[PDB]
RNA sequence: UAAUUGCGAUAACGAACGAGACCUUAACCUACUAAAUAGUGGUGCUAGCAUUUGCUGGUUAUCCACUUCUUAGAGGGACUAUCGGUUUCAAGCCGAUGGAAGUUUGAGGCAAUAACAGGUCUGUGAUGCCCUUAGACGUUCUGGGCCGCACGCGCGCUACACUGACGGAGCCAGCGAGUCUAACCUUGGCCGAGAGGUCUUGGUAAUCUUGUGAAACUCCGUCGUGCUGGGGAUAGAGCAUUGUAAUUAUUGCUCUUCAACGAGGAAUUCCUAGUAAGCGCAAGUCAUCAGCUUGCGUUGAUUACGUCCCUGCCCUUUGUACACACC
């Protein structure tokens, strides 16, 4: 084949997954471009990694994320993670580290995340309450 | 109105016997030279400025 | 055709619970000291290479107000 | 609150007791030595003890330690 | 019946809604006895020679 | 270049679909329209009145263009939305197999959908086109 | 600052303003500074964001929710009374609207606005109820930064939502329009009237 | 029924003479100018786009905004 | 995994306590081209009391 | 939509069905003030009529009007389903009728004594003052009547 | 210290039960073993648009390859690490750095000795004793009743709207569960506005329902502050589903009727991060019925990171004529 990595990104639940191929410069998002996405408030969000480290970097590959899982903002998170790592994956591979070690200072600078896919998850609710730590409601009597 | 800026210095500990009240040392820095003792009401740490709003007169306890 | 019984004798009794409580009512059914019963209970336990062993006889014995007994041995954990 | 229970301290001080020439302010290699040096069913607890044998370890060279 | 029950005055909501609630609509929860939870009733104690064949 | 659909958002490919079909003619909009609800957890009709049957054929055809093959059940729990059950709490409900399985008809009378083996209607290779057409005429007005 | 394009195509004003400064939905960062000394530290203002939406972590140790952008801390508690609880989204709408609007009427950065509304509202000293025995008397207290800076938040988007309660002007005219009175306190405002009634009494017992 | 629901010629003119000086005009501003209801107000602001005065800074529903024109 | 939530309690006094238990099913299979002969051979031994051996054959 | 003109041609309030309607309210909702007519109804007709849903009950040519009372009481010929009506099936002539305005007020009286006056007991229920559908009635609806 | 958790002090030294360890789940592995019941790239065969190569799909085996994502085995990993402040430079504690992760890592499971006349003889073919035992307190069968309505109390649900209702349109989860001697979960096609009907069909299940296209939510419209289109109680009339039976209306749909409620006195509950709150879903129950529960995921805050003022308990000291122990 060609040149190409696979990378992820995960925000709760959803699972974002990069195919980074060496191409053209497109980046489309589970089968639309990049400059749909939607929430779109939101959409900022996404567009950010390309903003951080200049939008040439990706003349020399084709990007395709696939998101399952997780709701309309776990998603976005999601996605954006795997775009940015996925930059550090190929030139991981292909091309020298120094400019590897670049993407990764500007990215990790900014920074949601990012590189790192973050820890926090919903907590069992236990018995008692409707929630987690909420508990019901007493009266004595 | 002569505000008055006063640099914190050591977190003494806290008062009220609610317990929101906290006790520090200041330092204004319109001449430092001085120094003085106040109640916050919120979170306090090191090196933050409170407005006196009356540079002359310090505070004790607090029940 | 389609199904076999079998007997086993296990291996030392002392070591199964339900050996030892299958026995201790079997003895005071057979009119037997409650302390004599349990006190002999735990001797055969131990005696068969146990850690530790402890019993527990919870109910209403010739007086009328219920009570309860532990009679317990050597080394238990009760915990994870 | 970290604070080490008495078989995480008291295994530990006996491993230095015995055991200076080897271990090394350095977790990973005590690491290692308690798995050939003690017996330990967990993990954890491995790494609770070998992680205060190094602490122990670390600041006795700046003096004794009570015990 | 039927017939009887809708020519029967002295019902409906028309009345009931004028008449006085009684005031045990309001009582608390009676309770009686918890504070004599402890004393035994029977009046009758074991012993301690039936307690020491027992036991 | 070239184009897809997926080149173009959402609201802008749909009320340019709708936009076609009523200046088209060639419809099959059973009639009953206007005096139906398109769903039961609904409270009011389609406010657009003299149309949305074009909206929902465009919604409807630009969906099955997105996927394999998808039916009037799929469509039906699709479109439907949360239901005050009054004094109740709010529950999903699907909504009018009617409204659909009869613009499954009417588009297919009309050549964009064919009912697929496997199950359901899947995009017409006559669809794959005409939807891939008034696309890029979506893109051409931002040219 | 050099055109550049590849397959899928990125927009003008989209290249454009991103690659140069890290301005906002689109917002200079620059300049924006805060007018009162303290203050500063907490409030934040460089690091420069996009839009005011994040997966921050500002809350599992104590200080670093003030290391969260101001801006967002104001769309944060926009979030609330019961039925807006969650929503950001809406939150964040409602801000890039209202900057729209408070930029609209007189000139100035809106998020310098923001500044120069919150700066203006933290009440330097209050009061808490010490014991005294009983008849609880009124101990004034110089009151925290940080506290100064939250409390701001609370109470201008407090009486922002209670004027835009049951009338006509949308939640973001009202938004704006207080932090605008609230940019040199003009004493029209919830916040301002409410801050200098706290100190109304703080002084009234010293 | 207190008043501005329908067009009224006066009103017209109003709405043609009466807004410059409106550093910011919106369905809301348009009703504080003791006039037109929320409806036909935001019925105006798409027909003073036609060619009228006001300048489209941000979009929609709830929210709309205007200036003068320059 | 499956899940019996229960109140641990016979009757109904009490904070309402529940508990739940779980049993753990796990499936497992090997695919192999052998004949008659070692097929048999390896169903009748390699038997577990505790495991449950399923051979299906056939290509439908 | 429309910045438009109009003359002195609307007249605000204007009485229809034997009851009052304000014409500055969109005429779909302001048809609702008629005893009978909901929002479902309202729209319906209108839609049927030819009439602009856009327009207030105040423009509205004399001929259109006409034209509203005109369906409104009479849904069967003028292709109105029959689901879609409040009295179908009578329990006379068995006809599909839409009861209007004043009418509703007396149809509701008809039934309710229908099944008193055969001593049913739903009947009974509503002669006693209380809730018939079957709900609780221990510790609900209590201010009431 | 969360802890009789330790440090220290020291006529004590050194130990065990409990706490901890442990175990379960949620987190991290491009390391290891694999997978047509999970999935990726390439190639076939093939549709659309562009055509200069492109872009977006179709194709349970037309093949070759791989295991990043999914699955679950075995290992690994964290030990509050490095450094630095703080402190009897003790246990520790606080901050920064790194880290998947640094609140017992998050949440549970388990849990010593004791106490209570706590609750359960209405789960038990567990049981003593009492009562009854053929005009039965056994048992079945027919019908009503537990829902009965001047009212007092408690858990809830829906709301009082414009951070909204409605209407189009975008379109996104995660725990589950499903039919053999059977009628369970149901895709698809028709018919019906609807509720539903009818024909077929896959699934004893990572293989089918199901990507459970769930809901808040996001977009563009309509309405404009008017008890309004907020709100949907009460009620009439009709159509359907479960069931042998629906009247005191099991549930569902349609039209209509359109109440109180303009943020709630004194009081009082719950809660510290993916938490609160908002939001729906599956499972239990279940012929039929969820405004309940048990879990689950979505959206995602404000404010503490303190204290002993209130309340609750714990430990000492102290008093005692109490030991059936202040009932
Ligand atoms: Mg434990
Ligand atoms: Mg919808
Ligand atoms: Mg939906
Ligand atoms: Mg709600
Ligand atoms: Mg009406
Ligand atoms: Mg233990
Ligand atoms: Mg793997
Ligand atoms: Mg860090
Ligand atoms: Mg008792
Ligand atoms: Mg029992
Ligand atoms: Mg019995
Ligand atoms: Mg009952
Ligand atoms: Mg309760
Ligand atoms: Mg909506
Ligand atoms: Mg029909
Ligand atoms: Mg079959
Ligand atoms: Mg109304
Ligand atoms: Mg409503
Ligand atoms: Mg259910
Ligand atoms: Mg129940
Ligand atoms: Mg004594």
């Amino acid at each position: 084949a060609v040149p190409s990595v696979q990378t992820f990104g995960k925000k709760k639940s959803a699972t974002a997954v990069a195919h980074v191929k060496a191409g053209k410069g497109l980046i489309k998002v589970n089968g639309s471009p990049i400059t749909l996405v939607e929430p779109e408030i939101l959409r900022f969000k996404v567009y950010e990694p390309l903003l951080l480290v200049g939008l040439d970097k990706f003349s020399n590959i084709d990007i395709r994320v696939r998101v399952t899982g997780g709701g309309h903002v776990s998603q976005v998170y999601a996605i954006r993670q795997a775009i940015a790592k996925g930059l550090v994956a190929y030139h991981q591979k292909y091309v020298d580290e120094q400019s590897k070690n670049e993407l990764k200072k500007a990215f990790t600078s900014y920074d949601r995340t990012l590189l790192i896919a973050d820890s926090r998850r919903p907590e069992p609710k236990k018995f008692g309450g409707k929630g987690a730590r909420s508990r019901f409601q007493k009266s004595y009597r | 109105t002569p505000v008055t800026l006063a640099k914190v210095i050591k977190v003494l500990g806290r008062t009220g016997s609610r317990g929101g009240v906290t006790q520090v040392r200041v330092e204004f820095l319109e001449d430092t030279s001085r120094t003085i003792v106040r109640n916050v009401k919120g979170p306090v740490r090191e090196n933050d400025i409170l407005v006196l709003m009356e540079s002359e007169r310090e505070a004790r306890r607090l029940r | 055709g389609t199904i076999v019984l079998y007997a086993e004798r296990v291996q030392d009794r002392g070591l199964s619970a339900v050996a030892q409580a299958e026995s201790m009512k079997f003895k005071l059914l057979n009119g037997l000291a409650i302390r004599r019963a349990a006190y002999g209970v735990v001797r055969y336990v131990m005696e068969s290479g146990a850690k530790g062993c402890e019993v527990v006889v919870s109910g209403k014995l010739r007086a009328a107000r219920a009570k309860a007994m532990k009679f317990a041995d050597g080394f238990l954990i009760h915990s994870g | 609150g970290r604070v080490r229970t008495k078989t995480v301290k008291r295994a530990s001080k006996a491993l230095i007791e015995r055991y200076y020439p080897k271990l090394t302010l350095d977790f990973q290699t005590n690491k290692r030595l308690c798995d050939e040096i003690a017996t330990i069913q967990s993990k954890r607890l491995r790494n609770k003890i070998a992680g205060y044998t190094t602490h122990l370890m670390k600041r006795i060279q700046k003096g004794p330690v009570r015990g | 019946g039927n017939e009887g029950a809708i020519r029967d005055k002295t019902a409906g909501r028309r009345n009931n809604r004028s008449k006085d609630v009684t005031d045990s609509a309001t009582t608390k929860k009676s309770n009686t006895r918890r504070a004599t939870d402890r004393h035994s009733r029977t009046g009758k104690t074991d012993t301690k020679k039936k307690v020491n064949q027992g036991w | 270049p070239g184009v897809s659909v997926r080149d173009v958002a959402a609201q802008d490919f749909i009320n340019a679909y709708a936009s076609f079909l009523q200046r088209q003619g060639k419809l099959e909009v059973p009639g009953y329209v206007d005096i139906v609800k398109t769903s039961s957890g609904n409270e009011m009709p389609p406010q657009d009145a003299e149309g949305w049957f074009y909206k929902r054929a465009a919604s409807v055809a630009r969906h099955i263009y997105m996927r394999k093959q998808v039916g009037v059940g799929k469509l039906n729990k699709l479109y439907g939305g949360a239901k005050s059950r009054g004094v109740r709490p709010y529950k999903h409900i699907d909504a009018s197999g009617s409204i659909n399985r009869k613009v499954l008809q009417a588009l297919e009378k009309i050549g964009i959908v064919e009912i697929s083996p496997k199950g359901g209607r899947r995009i017409s290779e006559n669809g794959q086109r005409d939807l891939d057409r008034i696309a890029a005429q979506t893109l051409e007005e931002d040219e | 600052f050099t055109p550049v394009v590849l397959a899928t195509p990125i927009p003008e004003e989209v290249q454009q303003a991103q690659t140069e400064i890290k301005l906002f939905n689109k917002w200079s960062f620059e300049e924006v500074e805060v007018k009162d000394a303290s203050l500063v530290d907490y409030v934040q203002v460089r690091q420069p964001i996009f839009v005011a939406h994040t997966a921050g972590r500002y809350a599992n140790k104590r200080f670093r929710k003030a290391q969260c952008p101001i801006i967002e801390r104001l769309t944060n508690s926009l979030m609330m009374n019961g039925r807006n609880n969650g929503k950001k989204l809406k939150a964040v709408r409602i801000i890039k609207h209202t900057l729209d609007i408070i930029n609209v009427l007189t000139d100035q950065n809106p998020i310098q606005v923001v500044v120069d509304a919150i700066t203006n509202t933290g009440p330097r000293e209050d009061t808490t109820r010490v014991g005294g025995g009983g008849a609880a008397r009124r101990q004034a207290v110089d009151v925290s930064p940080l506290r100064r800076v939250n409390q701001a938040i609370a109470l201008l988007t407090i009486g922002a939502r209670e004027a835009a309660f049951r009338n006509i002007k949308t939640i973001a005219e009202t938004l704006a329009e207080e932090l605008i009175n609230a940019a040199k306190g003009s004493s029209t405002s919830y916040a301002i009237k409410k801050k200098d009634e706290l100190e109304r009494v703080a002084k009234s017992n010293r | 029924a207190q008043h501005a629901v329908i067009l009224d010629q006066e009103k017209y003119d109003r709405i043609l003479k009466e807004v410059p000086t409106y550093r910011y005009v919106s369905v809301s501003v348009l009703v504080d100018r003791l006039k037109i209801g929320g409806s036909l107000a935001r019925i105006a602001l798409r027909h003073l786009e036609k060619e009228g005065i006001i300048k489209p800074i941000s979009k929609h529903s709830k929210q709309a905004i205007y200036t003068r024109a320059t | 995994v499956l899940k019996i939530s229960t109140r641990k309690t016979p009757n109904g006094e009490g904070s309402k306590t529940w508990e739940t238990y779980e049993m753990r099913i796990h499936k497992r299979y090997i695919d192999l081209e052998a004949p008659v002969q070692i097929v048999k051979r390896i169903t009748q031994i390699t038997i577990e009391p505790g495991v449950d051996v399923e051979v299906v054959v056939a290509s439908n | 939509s429309l910045v438009v003109q109009e003359q002195g041609s609307f007249q605000h309030i204007l009485r229809l069905l034997n009851t009052n309607v304000d014409g500055n309210i969109k005429i779909v909702y302001a048809l609702t003030t008629i005893k009978g007519v909901g929002r479902r109804y309202s729209n319906l007709v209108c839609k049927k009529a030819d009439v602009d849903l856009h327009k207030r009950a105040g423009e509205l040519t004399q001929e259109e009007l006409e034209r509203i009372v005109q369906i409104m009481q009479n849904p069967t010929h003028y292709k109105i389903p029959a689901w879609f009506l409040n009295r179908q099936n009578d329990i006379t002539d068995g006809k599909d009728y839409h009861t209007l305005a004043n009418n509703v007020e007396s149809k509701l009286r008809d039934d309710l004594e229908r099944l008193k006056k055969i001593r049913a007991h739903r009947g009974i229920r509503h002669f006693w003052g209380l809730r018939v559908r079957g709900q609780h009635t221990k510790t609900t609806g209590r201010r009431r009547a």
